């Protein structure tokens, strides 16, 4: 289907052979056989393939080795909190003769830059990445869309899939089915939140390597899916700069309007009443222990804010608020009352550089987007983690 | 390395087609001779 | 008057002959030739 | 961009036009309509594209065709008689006017 | 109820400068921007700009850049225009409009609901 | 395809053959 | 033929399977075949060919990047012969030495320089590709001799091709032969006129 004017997808899914007929209908019967995705080799593969589709297409695009440069930076915002994250910075720039240097400026954010090394508070300012490699913006052809996938096996080989409803990822499963190829998976990048992902049937599914151990994570499939607006609200503005022979920079060059904080909105009850029944299927799986939903560890913006893209810019939500309260008893929250539209707001920061995949693939600027941006989303599971302090005997903590 | 390239994609193209009828041959029992006879009653559809 | 810009309309000129076919070496017909068995 | 002047009896309705761009008007419901009695400051009479405010009556309501609007006062008294205006963001948090319509009531 | 106290009629000869006060009254100023409307006599409004009363952010018109600067604090809930530089048109009646309300996660500054007007104030030119 | 895969070795007598016709399918 | 003299020809033709016999020259009789010259698919395969043995070809020459500096340029032909088109321009080149810059002079031709923007009408100058992409010279080894290429089909298809001596381009032919290998087509850049070409 994906075949139109643009064929330069960043996962490059035109080049894939299309699946003309109907997906096989293939059911076997009879048939038992033991399964094990957390041995599956399949999954490294994707891994591999989506580091080198990465590669291959941020490959020929422009450099950003002359901009490395002193930056000479101000304040920008005329506000003092919220949407301070803007500055702006000013440098010398490489015009297409090597003699003639330019002064020029531009907008950034301030998680890109970087004060510079022994500053007295000064003005003296750098990226982020000039101390551990180079980097490359993205073409602004490249579009970011999660095109689905089907995986196929080359011929004389086969592949078997589970039909089990209540199969949590180890075990035999009693309804095995073969399949030329698979179903439409889709290549989402995010952190902390399954998004637009293959719903659960219709059990809550929790899937982890061994349940006692923390050190392994614990995967959770919802049954029904939460859905999610995330959203950019001010209005930004895209500029060029000419750097070196026969390529260009693009950045941001003005906000028009009063700004509005990033951020996200779910629905409140909705979340609760998912959060309940999760809370059930893991207390089923630990009895006699309250369990309870805290926001996660410390560590980097990367780590501990739920990150992923929607358009071709960058988003980081604060989510603490998100994973909070306790739940006991059984079904305590009683859905609601009233017809309440309730929805909790996340705050959500936005970077342009990225060193994704924590340094194994590269780095990479994302340019601006003008206008603004708005993305609609479905939660269809969760990653968490089991936070097995000693005093846990009763109130436990993900 | 271009005309390696297309080399290589011309022998591997020319190793399927010629795998190909082959194996229907060998599916069909009459691979070995150029003429099969079939023991299929031709359909008067087809007549 | 003179033209050109698109060099495989050079070449156009010069491949103007030659075509490209499958051979396809298995066919159907009857014959009323009954197999032994 | 909006007719200089109307007239009408009272009791009979009436309708106000304006007409601007599809980046003023085209693209955005955010149309607001008010109204001025000479030597007065301008009064607050419609703010929605149809809305009315609490406190203004049922002789007014907002109307919007593609690339222009309408108010349409239903009925009409001397009252009415005063200037009314066009307002309409504009894109890039700008605000623009439509320039006047003076109501000769009969 | 709510009134905003425009400041007195300014007299002056060209090329001065001019700041007017608008007193807001009856809500508390923080939650709606502000903007201000020129009348020309014998002519219609006129806008000019707008002010995020919240953190002092303004914008323009393009033919009113430079000359013209907003400034507000709410701890005593006003607002001051300035204009520079005045022309023999600039003579006009000038008006403190409540804009809407101010919002964290929306771009509302651009609304066109001018909900409460000021009294007016008379800027003559000689 | 692997239609009597979970049959006795008398019922795949029959099947068998569209077995080795999925062989270099595709 | 014996191109170990030079394999450094730019069409990369040494790497060629050698056409050692006479070819298939199987006259098929009694067949008609309808032909588009148009729609022929091998034109535009070629092209791309083409196109990828230049950037193939050119990859590992010398760039030409430092060279995109300012020039200081003046009138070499003032004892013009009606042709002129020759200014002398200086230059800052970098020798081997990074710190090290050394005055360098060298002839250009007037097509290949532009004045350089904000003048006074002086002898600013640059090179016309500075504001478009950078440029690699050819290698001095490379050869741009064209050298002819025949075409072959893989084995299990055919060539075709049209016997027909007033062959309109389009439409049947009442004489078709088939082919192993097409005939020494020649890759010469030209517009506006065809070179050398088959008669
Ligand atoms: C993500 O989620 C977040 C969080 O949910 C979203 O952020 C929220 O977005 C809401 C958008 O509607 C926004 O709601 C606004 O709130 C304003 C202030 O609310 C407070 O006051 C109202 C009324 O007193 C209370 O009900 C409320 O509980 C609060 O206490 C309201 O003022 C806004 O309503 C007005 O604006 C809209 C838009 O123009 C109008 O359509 C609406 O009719 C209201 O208009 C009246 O008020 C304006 C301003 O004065 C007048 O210009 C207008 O003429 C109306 O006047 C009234 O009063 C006059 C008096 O004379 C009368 O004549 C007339 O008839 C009217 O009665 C609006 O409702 C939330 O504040 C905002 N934030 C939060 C934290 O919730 C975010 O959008 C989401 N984003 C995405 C992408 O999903
Ligand atoms: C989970 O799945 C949902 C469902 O697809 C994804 O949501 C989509 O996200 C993409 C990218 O964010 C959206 O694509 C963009 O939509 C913009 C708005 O489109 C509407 O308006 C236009 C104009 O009227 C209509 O033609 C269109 O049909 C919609 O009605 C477009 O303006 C964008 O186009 C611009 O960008 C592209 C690529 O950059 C350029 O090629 C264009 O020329 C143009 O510049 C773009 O198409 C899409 O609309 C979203 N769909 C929905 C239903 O919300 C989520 O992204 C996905 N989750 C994750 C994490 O990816
Ligand atoms: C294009 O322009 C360039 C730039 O000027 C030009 O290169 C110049 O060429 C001339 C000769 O072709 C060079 O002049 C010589 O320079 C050497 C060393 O500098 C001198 O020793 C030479 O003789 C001098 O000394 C003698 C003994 O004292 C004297 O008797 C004599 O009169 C001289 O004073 C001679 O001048 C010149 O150095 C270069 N300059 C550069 C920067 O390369 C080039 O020739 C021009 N091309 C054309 C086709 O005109
Ligand atoms: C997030 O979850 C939503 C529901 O929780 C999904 O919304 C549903 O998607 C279905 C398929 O996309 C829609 O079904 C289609 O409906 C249209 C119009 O009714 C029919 O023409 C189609 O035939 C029908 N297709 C199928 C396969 O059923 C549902 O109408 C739609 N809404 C509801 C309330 O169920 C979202 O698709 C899902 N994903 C995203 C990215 O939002
Ligand atoms: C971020 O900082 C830069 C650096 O100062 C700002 O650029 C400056 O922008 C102003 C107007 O936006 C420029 O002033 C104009 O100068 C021209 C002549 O260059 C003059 O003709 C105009 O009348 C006007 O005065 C200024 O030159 C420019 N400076 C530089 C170095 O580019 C930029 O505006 C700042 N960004 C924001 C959002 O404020
Ligand atoms: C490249 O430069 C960056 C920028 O300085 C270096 O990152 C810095 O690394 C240090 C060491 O971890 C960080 O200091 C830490 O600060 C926290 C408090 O924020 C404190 O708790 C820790 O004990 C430690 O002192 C520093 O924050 C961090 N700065 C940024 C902006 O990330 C980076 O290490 C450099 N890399 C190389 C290879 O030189
Ligand atoms: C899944 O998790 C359970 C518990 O979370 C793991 O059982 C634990 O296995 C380790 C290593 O076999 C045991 O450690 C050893 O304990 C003995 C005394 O019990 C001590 O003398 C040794 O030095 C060593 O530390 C640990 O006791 C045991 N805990 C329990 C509660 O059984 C199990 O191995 C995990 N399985 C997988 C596949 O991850
Ligand atoms: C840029 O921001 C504007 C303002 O937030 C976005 O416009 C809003 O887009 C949503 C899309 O879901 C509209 O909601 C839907 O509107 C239709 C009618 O247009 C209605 O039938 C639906 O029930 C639903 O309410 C929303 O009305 C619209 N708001 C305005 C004032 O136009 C816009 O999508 C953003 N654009 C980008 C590219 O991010
Ligand atoms: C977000 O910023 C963009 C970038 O400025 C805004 O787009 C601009 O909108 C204005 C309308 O206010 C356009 O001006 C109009 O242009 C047309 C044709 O050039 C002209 O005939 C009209 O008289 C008027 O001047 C402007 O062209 C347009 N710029 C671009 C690049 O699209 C956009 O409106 C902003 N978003 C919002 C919600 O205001
Ligand atoms: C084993 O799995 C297959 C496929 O996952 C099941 O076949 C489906 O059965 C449902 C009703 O049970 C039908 O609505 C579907 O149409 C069937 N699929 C197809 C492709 O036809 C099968 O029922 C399962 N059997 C058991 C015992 O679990
Ligand atoms: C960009 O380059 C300019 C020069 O092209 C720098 O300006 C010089 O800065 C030094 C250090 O303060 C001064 O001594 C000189 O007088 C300045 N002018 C000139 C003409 O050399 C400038 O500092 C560089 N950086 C930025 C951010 O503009
Ligand atoms: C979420 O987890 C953090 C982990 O640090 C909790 O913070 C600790 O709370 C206990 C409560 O008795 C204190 O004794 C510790 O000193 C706290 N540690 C730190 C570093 O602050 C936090 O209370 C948890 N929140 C919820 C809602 O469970
Ligand atoms: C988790 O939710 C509870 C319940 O709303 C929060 O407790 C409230 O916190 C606010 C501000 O912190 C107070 O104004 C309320 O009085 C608190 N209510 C109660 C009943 O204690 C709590 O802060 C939330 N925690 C997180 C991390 O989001
Ligand atoms: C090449 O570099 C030389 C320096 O090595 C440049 O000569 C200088 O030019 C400036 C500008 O006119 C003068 O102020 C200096 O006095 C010159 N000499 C030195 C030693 O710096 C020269 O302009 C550059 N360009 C060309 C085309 O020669
Ligand atoms: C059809 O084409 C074939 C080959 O193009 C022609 O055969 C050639 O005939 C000429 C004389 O007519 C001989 O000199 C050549 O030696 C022949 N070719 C070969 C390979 O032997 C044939 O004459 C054509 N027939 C018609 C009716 O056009
Ligand atoms: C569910 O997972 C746990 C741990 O991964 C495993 O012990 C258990 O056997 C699984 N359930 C089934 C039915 O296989
Ligand atoms: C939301 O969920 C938490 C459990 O995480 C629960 O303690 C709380 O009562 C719920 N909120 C409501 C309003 O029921």
């Amino acid at each position: 289907r994906a075949y139109e004017k643009e064929v330069h997808n960043v996962w490059a899914t035109h080049a894939c052979v299309p699946t003309d007929p109907s997906p096989q209908e293939l059911v076997l019967g009879n048939v038992t056989e033991n399964f094990n995705m957390w041995k599956n080799d399949m999954v490294d593969q994707m891994h591999e393939d989506i580091i080198s589709l990465w590669d291959q297409s941020l490959k020929p695009c422009v450099k950003l080795t002359p901009l490395c440069v002193t930056l000479i930076c101000s304040d920008a915002t005329v506000k003092t909190g919220t949407v301070e994250e803007m500055k702006n910075c000013s440098f010398n720039t490489t015009t297409e003769i090597r003699d003639k240097e330019k002064k020029e400026y531009a907008l950034f954010y301030k998680p890109d830059i970087v004060p510079l090394s022994e500053t007295n508070n000064t003005s003296e300012y750098r990226l982020i990445n000039c101390n551990t490699s180079a980097c490359t913006q993205a073409c602004p052809k490249v579009t970011f869309e999660p095109i689905p996938i089907h995986y196929c096996a080359p011929a004389g080989y086969a592949i078997l899939k589970c039909n089990d409803e209540t199969f949590n990822g180890t075990g035999p499963c009693s309804n095995v089915s073969t399949v030329q190829c698979t179903h439409g998976i889709r290549p989402v990048v995010s952190t902390q939140l399954l998004l637009n992902g293959s719903l659960a049937e219709k059990e809550i599914v929790i899937r982890s390597e061994n349940l006692t151990n923390n050190a392994k994570i614990i995967i959770v499939h919802l049954h029904t899916p939460v859905e999610i607006v995330c959203t950019r609200p001010n209005n930004n503005t895209r500029k060029s700069v000419r750097i070196g022979p026969g390529q260009t920079f693009y950045a941001t060059g003005d906000i028009i309007g009063d700004i509005k904080q990033a951020h996200c909105n779910i629905s409140e009850e909705k979340w609760n009443d998912t959060l309940q029944k999760v809370g059930i299927e893991l207390q089923k799986h630990f009895p006699n222990k309250t369990i309870k939903y805290n926001q996660s560890a410390g560590g980097d913006m990367e780590i501990t804010t739920h990150s992923f893209n929607c358009g071709g810019e960058f988003f980081y939500c604060n989510t603490s608020n998100l994973f909070n309260g306790t739940y006991n008893g059984t079904y305590i929250s009683t859905n609601s009352s009233a017809n309440s539209t309730s929805t909790i707001t996340l705050q959500c920061r936005i970077k342009q550089i990225i060193n994704m995949w924590q340094g194994v693939g590269r780095c990479m600027y994302a340019p601006p987007i003008a206008g603004n941006i708005t993305c609609r989303s479905n939660i269809t599971g969760l990653l968490l983690t089991r936070d097995g302090g000693t005093n846990s005997n009763e109130t436990e903590t993900f | 390395t271009v005309w390696g390239i297309k080399q290589l994609q011309a022998r591997v193209l020319a190793v399927e087609r010629y795998l190909r009828d082959q194996q229907l041959l060998g599916i069909w029992g009459c691979s070995g001779k150029l003429i099969c006879c079939t023991n299929v009653p031709w359909n008067s559809s087809w007549s | 008057r003179p033209a050109g810009g698109d060099m495989r309309d050079n070449w156009r000129s010069e491949l103007y002959k030659y075509k490209v076919v499958k051979i396809e070496p298995l066919g159907v017909a009857p014959t009323r030739c009954k197999r032994r068995v | 961009t909006q007719p200089a002047s109307v007239s009408g009896s009272p009791g009979q309705p009436i309708t106000i036009s304006c007409t601007g761009t599809s980046y003023d008007v085209g693209n955005y419901d955010l149309v607001s309509w008010y109204q001025q009695h000479p030597g007065n400051a301008p009064k607050y009479m419609i703010y929605e594209v149809t809305k009315r405010p609490a406190g203004i009556s049922n002789r007014f309501s907002g109307s919007k065709s593609g690339n222009t609007a309408s108010l349409t006062i239903s009925g009409l008294q001397a009252e009415d008689a005063a200037d009314y205006y066009c307002c309409s963001y504009a894109g890039s948090s700008t605000v623009i006017f439509g320039g006047g319509t003076k109501v000769t009531v009969l | 109820q709510v009134q905003l106290v425009q400041s007195g009629a300014e007299v002056k000869k060209p090329g001065a400068s001019v700041k007017v006060s608008c007193k807001a009254s009856g809500y508390r100023f923080t939650d709606h921007y502000i903007h201000w409307v020129r009348q020309a006599p014998g002519q219609g409004p006129e806008w000019m700009g707008w002010i995020n009363t919240s953190s002092g952010r303004s914008n323009f018109a393009q033919k009113f850049q430079g000359r013209v600067t907003m400034t507000r604090d709410t701890s005593i809930s006003t607002a001051y225009m300035e204009l520079n530089r005045l022309k023999s048109d600039d003579t006009a009646v000038y008006y403190c409009t409540t804009g809407s309300w101010i919002s964290l996660y929306y771009d509302s500054s651009g609304y066109p609901n001018f909900d409460y007007w000021g009294q007016g104030t008379l800027v003559t030119v000689t | 395809f692997l239609g009597a895969a979970g049959s006795t070795m008398g019922a795949a007598s029959m099947t068998l053959t569209v077995q080795a016709r999925n062989l270099l399918s595709g």
